[PDB]
């Protein structure tokens, strides 16, 4: 009966370090972005 | 309310209460005490006016 709770325990785990990974890598995204963008304002 | 875009700020810095240095020098670090610390630019809160 346990076992089932330890599976949902074991999701809801993932599913926060999914949400940590996807976050860090929205960041990224908007660094990548916002350099791109600098750069390319500098050219005309 | 408001408060700061955790996403869409350019300089966000998720900053702990272990390091919120605001009215420095002049308060106990984390507990009513005596002044604590050097006077210094504070470091909180973020502004969301001006």
């Amino acid at each position: 009966s346990s076992a089932r709770d330890d599976k949902l325990t074991a999701l809801l785990a993932q599913l926060d370090s999914l949400t940590r990974e996807l976050n860090v890598v929205s960041q990224q995204l908007l660094d990548l972005r916002q350099q791109v963008s600098a750069l390319k304002a500098s050219s005309p | 309310r408001q408060v700061v875009d955790d996403t869409k700020y350019k300089d966000y810095q998720q900053v702990g209460i272990l390091h919120q240095h605001n009215n420095s020098g002049f308060v106990g670090y984390l507990a009513p005490t005596m002044r604590e610390g050097q006077a210094y630019p504070a470091n909180f809160p973020y502004p969301l006016i001006g």
